[PDB]
């Protein structure tokens, strides 16, 4: 009931994700703009404009945002990060974000669980059942691969955010050791990434 | 792909979330 | 004792938001290659030279500026530099351990042997560059009464706001570590603290909570409270090990006036040995003093 | 609006002509609009209607 | 706190004086209707217009 | 959201017919159209477009244009784009679309006459009073609504006849463009664009010559002279199993359009007018 | 103590007869979809907010009435609830736990978190929406003397004119459980009673007859009989444990007006200790009560 | 407390607008009549002054008008202060309220007008509009010289006699804008501009100049102090009289 | 639309496509 209010705000800011990309006004879904290489432009505005939603979500009282970055999307493997697809780096005074495609693109590919799991929801046959004798969308797939790409950038941003606040050199010992943001919200709470966790066991 | 050592603990503290007492 | 001080600041460092002190514009030279771009403010007594004033101009590297300050405390030193550069932060606090600078100014405020800034670990708790507030438990947050209690309950609520701000919270009461901690369970404070100051303990129902107060100096040619009128050394090196070597400004907020060492604020509260609403007060004046600090470095 | 009904398009004309050589646009729409919707729905000398039985 | 789900539907005024409005928008002003004019009748005039100006 | 979509404002009166209304989205944009991209397409053979004119830093005046959909065959009828009210009727296939959409074009077209015959027709309906009035009044005020925001006499210097060179005398291109109606009008403007742009004794010259034709018999996709320009446009199946896996392709390509090109626009004194 | 409140009907519904308490009615947002469907009543206090007011009735899946009642019962409450929508009967009383909505109306009433309202049990013992009468045995049916026996053998026919009529039938009596029960085999009562109050109670003569008085709240805020002055709360609560959560009014007859906590109607009699042909007029009295609640909702 | 001609305009009616649009200058009891915010959108001017000079100490604000007509205005448009021949043209007297219509009928001396529009404001607004005219009255007669230093603006007389077809507080608002291009201090002429920057004419003041063109007057020199360019107001030749240097 | 001016000027023939 609560727990389900919260889930109801977190599906409302994933809407208001969904107003943004209508905004942008893709043709295509955002997998088929990450298939497509050519669609760099495409690419780059996604990303800007989910780096500024996240960042007014960020700084609710901050509407102000850098208008303008230096983009390249990359390709090969030399020019990606293993667990950073999106990159903040400087040349000389020049800011450049660096993108991961293939990574994206592999990622909105895999084959989501969306039926193979069974989870606890509203289920109640007599509701069911009275209902029954008193008579564009997005499927669940594609939401999931929306919130990817939304934790993703959120992840990103964070990282960014380290880099404009602190510097350069923190925004790089922040790749190397994420122990920064285990306390998150500490502004965060409109973060989707301090909504939930995850955890890696030895087995 | 690239031979590189992965950091579970790092990882985790990625998806780390602190729990305050209230 | 207002004393004539030169600072500079690196056009181009590696490392932001930290100071070094020398003995004299000359130390340059023990830092050579690939250290002075560790350290982008530079802080150094001046001797009235023009022609150092001059090599320092001539220094390109650098950007110049002069202020007085008395020679017993950081708080105008660091007032003036940050003023002067509109850096409301400050980083770990560094010295030229090969030549320590004996400056009155500092006189147990803090420092760190200079080439320690590339161990730092940049992480920390808090994101952004919080604040910090140190509270001396005994009669400030509780009653003075054997039976302790915290003066007003609002003290979680101002607590719960620091935090939500971001703000380092800590306490250092002079009493036993058994009392306080002892006091922290009783009073349901325990987690809203980051540190805490009166191995570390170990009773079986805390793990470690007060730092082992190994470090022990006695006075520095100043007769006063006799433990100390409280450490900003002490407290940053803490934060330090939280891996806060990044702080906004520093509050110190306790029912006596008298310890107020070096603080960037401070606010006293009345030594009640009974509960009293008043501490919703005592948070209003911490937060007047923090937005006096935002207002200072609005811009 | 009495205009209107009494056509008087002369004193009609004057009178947005008045309103428009002075937001008093915004309200030449709205009251002439909604005069003339009612007018054209009467209007019993037509088709489309509804009047005429 | 604010509520709000989509725009709504709403009666309709039907006497034609109803949409008198006083031409300032800095002054306001409310014209004298009689509720009957939300009835979907052929009275295309509120019986409070109908008696002021046709008696 | 006002949904401007003229020709979606048609209600399949009759209970076994339903009206899809596919119409295109861009109708909710408070544009200078008052009929949106689809029935623009489907029904004056014309694809919305815009056309920069100063776009340096931030002077970014963008006069809109539709396109051609007509070859470089179709001729007479097939050629024309917007009809005359004396040919619209012949031109449309009045009788083959929906009643509403008859009673639409004769709106436009002030056929008072062809309105009141539809809604006479359409008094015998065996539903007629219950809703098919309901329709008629809907449909009528609608359209009648859009037509009083589009006519400029309700409660500048562009010219279209005038580039015509080779022309024995006359014009009268705008005579006819006068006997239009507002809305008629404001889609012309909105859809045709000058072929030259003459600002405070300032001339820019957009095309060589006029792309298209205004006479008597109305908007035409006809060339001044000479022949047509050219103008081009799962079910898995057998076929579609593609064999074994197994040329300016570095170029961009212009486009092989016909865009609306003709006529001129004076402007007076006034500057670079972005409001 | 008058209070102006809101309440407002939902037009389509999947569950009837239910109303929920809000805090303000925003709190609709913490049902979202699919749980405003099984609550078509919802009462919350007005704050006097025109703007609010329009929102409510911009609300087209509502029906809104307001009217004023003391801040003290849920008897007035539901009273012009059931006058204003012209439902004789009322459901089980849901509340948002989530935020519970104090109201000091209610004060040990009745209430349900709303959560539970798909997990109830539409069957129910009686058909149709049945009345309800607590009966007070200590005087009120037996006579106080130390051989009890009831007052007047009426009460049996009573008691079954009640049961042929439909209306749920149930005795608290503030003595020991086998005291009462013990009462109850003596004066061959037993099985007329549907609900029994004073693990239930095994003594190889009864199975399960005084639902044990687990439910502990002490008081609310008000000094009264020591134990409870009744509690409409208890009673309902074992109703519905009865899979009685529907009901059309609630009527305490007892020896002792001071309990009266919150019923709609109730019924006063002798403390007589000896037998006297007087229950019959008493239960002309209680059919009057009932009659009077068919006459407030005969149309 | 402050004064501003057209601030005197009380909602005596109920039909069109008002909300009070008063620069905060009114407050400033200078020698105008006229705030800023009346004087931009009524005459195309915008209030400034001028000192002199320290050599006797006198350093005194001249007032002065700044124009506002840039050099492509013509007729109506250049013209700065319309004469009662000619206000009722360059005015909207259907855009401003009846009160405004009221107060440019009375200060230009057309009471036919002023009983007209009160007769028809008359089907409270007979009293508002009696306040009105009770406050531009009490202006235009502190204005008027008639009560209780041979400012030439033709000697650098036709057109000062132009000037004195106009209201007290149009030559009152005339000498507060139009500043001499000669100025006698007592026995000592000085002369301020070698040239005019407006005309008085028969349709009263316009944004002018004597020949050639219109002066030009529209809407990495860090290290160097600026220049205004726009055109103030200037015209006329003026004396003092045998008055010490009165500051007062 | 583009603003472009591309390069249209004479005639030209071809038999079959060739292409
Ligand atoms: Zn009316
Ligand atoms: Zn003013």
């Amino acid at each position: 009931s609560l727990e389900s209010y919260e889930t109801l705000k977190i599906k409302l800011a994933l809407s208001k994700y969904m107003a943004m990309l209508s905004t942008l006004e893709m043709t295509q879904p955002l997998l088929e703009i990450f298939r497509n290489k050519a669609d760099t432009r495409q690419i780059a505005a996604v990303v800007f404009s989910t780096l500024a939603f996240i960042h007014n979500r960020f700084h609710p009282l901050v509407t102000n945002f850098t208008n303008k970055m230096e983009f390249v999307v990359t390709e090969t493997n030399d020019t990606s990060i293993p667990g950073e697809p999106i990159l903040f780096t400087e040349n000389e005074g020049v800011l450049l974000c660096s993108v991961d495609r293939p990574s994206i693109v592999k990622m909105l590919s895999r084959e989501f669980d969306t039926e193979a799991l069974v989870n606890f929801e509203n289920d109640n046959c007599n509701v069911r059942i009275a209902k029954t004798f008193g008579a564009f969308s997005i499927t669940e797939v594609e939401a999931t691969q929306y919130l990817t790409l939304l934790l993703t950038v959120e992840h990103a941003y964070l990282h960014y955010y380290i880099f404009k606040n602190y510097g350069v050199f923190e925004y790089c010992k922040s790749l190397t050791d994420h122990s920064l943001f285990t306390n998150k919200l500490r502004k965060t709470s409109n973060l989707l990434l301090s909504k939930f966790k995850f955890t890696i066991e030895d087995f | 792909v690239s031979n590189c050592k992965f950091n579970i603990e790092d990882y985790n503290n990625i998806f780390k979330v602190m729990e305050n007492i209230r | 004792l207002q004393s004539k001080w030169i600072c500079l600041r690196l056009n181009d460092a590696i490392i932001k938001r930290h100071v070094l002190v020398l003995s004299e514009y000359a130390d340059l030279k023990y830092l050579g290659f690939e250290k002075y771009k560790f350290f982008e403010y530079v802080i150094f007594q001046f001797c009235n030279d023009p022609q150092l004033c001059k090599i320092i101009e001539n220094n390109y590297n650098y950007c110049m500026q002069i202020f007085k300050a008395p020679a017993d405390d950081m708080r105008d030193i660091r007032h003036n530099i940050k003023r002067a550069f509109k850096t409301p932060v400050l980083g770990h606090m560094c010295v030229l351990s090969n030549k320590p600078p004996m400056y009155s100014f500092l006189k147990e405020w803090f420092l760190l042997p200079h080439y320690k800034v590339v161990s730092l670990k940049s992480e920390s708790l808090t994101w952004g560059f919080p604040h910090v507030v140190v509270f001396d438990l005994d009669s400030t947050l509780i009653t003075e009464e054997e039976q302790v209690e915290i003066r007003d309950p609002f003290v979680y609520d101002s607590l719960q706001e620091l935090h939500e701000m971001g703000c380092v919270l800590v306490l250092w009461s002079y009493g036993s570590r058994d009392h306080v901690a002892h006091s922290m369970r009783d009073v349901d404070l325990e987690g809203y603290f980051d540190i805490i100051i009166s191995n570390a303990i170990v009773d079986y129902n805390l793990k470690k909570r007060f730092i082992e107060n190994k470090f022990v100096f006695d006075i520095h040619n100043h007769r006063s409270d006799n433990n100390i009128p409280k450490s900003p050394k002490i407290v940053i090196k803490y934060l330090s090990d939280k891996n806060v070597n990044f702080f906004k400004s520093i509050t110190l907020v306790d029912d006596l006036p008298t310890n107020n060492y070096a603080y960037d604020f401070y606010v006293k509260v009345k030594r009640c040995p009974t509960p009293v609403q008043d501490w919703e007060h005592y948070h209003n004046e911490i937060i007047q003093n923090i937005m006096d600090y935002e207002q200072y470095f609005i811009k | 609006i009495f205009h209107l009904i009494y056509n008087n398009e002369n004193a009609v004309n004057t009178i947005c002509d008045n309103l428009k050589y002075t937001n008093t646009q915004r309200v030449i729409h709205s009251v002439y609009a909604t005069t003339k919707s009612i007018l054209d729905t009467t209007n019993p000398n037509t088709f489309c209607s509804r009047v005429s039985r | 706190v604010p509520v709000g789900m989509a725009p709504r539907q709403m009666r309709v005024n039907r006497c034609i004086f109803a949409s008198i409005v006083s031409f300032d928008a800095c002054i306001t002003y409310k014209s004298p209707c009689s509720p009957d004019a939300y009835h979907d009748d052929g009275w295309f005039i509120c019986n409070n217009h109908l008696i002021k100006r046709f008696k | 959201r006002v949904n401007r979509c003229i020709f979606a404002s048609i209600v399949s009166f009759d209970a076994c017919i339903t009206y899809k209304s596919p119409c295109s989205p861009d109708a909710y944009h408070d544009d200078g159209w008052f009929i949106c991209n689809n029935h623009l397409i489907k029904r004056f053979k014309m694809s919305k477009m815009v056309l920069p004119i100063f776009d340096e830093d931030d002077n970014q005046f963008k006069m809109t244009i539709a396109r051609h959909l007509v070859g470089n065959k179709e001729r007479g009828i097939k050629r024309i784009l917007i009809p005359s009210a004396t040919n619209y009727q012949d031109v449309f296939n009045l009788n083959s679309m929906m009643q509403a959409e008859q009673l639409i074009f004769h709106l436009i077209y002030n056929n008072e006459n062809a309105v009141n015959t539809i809604c006479d027709n359409l008094k015998y309906t065996e539903g007629f009073t219950s809703n098919t009035q309901r329709v008629i009044h809907s449909v009528y005020a609608t359209t009648k609504s859009i037509l009083d925001t589009t006519n400029p006499n309700t409660f500048e210097l562009r010219f279209f006849d005038v580039t015509n060179a080779r022309a024995l005398r006359g014009g009268a291109g705008d005579q006819l463009f006068n006997n239009y109606s507002g809305f008629l009008q404001n889609l012309i403007r909105r859809a045709v664009a000058p072929e030259y742009l003459q600002i405070d004794t300032e001339e820019l010259r957009f095309r060589n010559c006029a792309t298209c034709i205004i006479d008597e018999t109305g908007l035409v996709a006809s060339v001044p002279d000479g022949p047509e320009l050219y103008n081009p446009i799962n079910r898995l199946q057998i076929r579609n199993v593609l064999k074994f896996e197994g040329t300016l392709s570095g170029y961009e390509e212009y486009p092989t359009y016909v865009p609306l090109f003709l006529g001129y626009q004076i402007i007076n004194s006034e500057n670079n007018f972005l409001r």
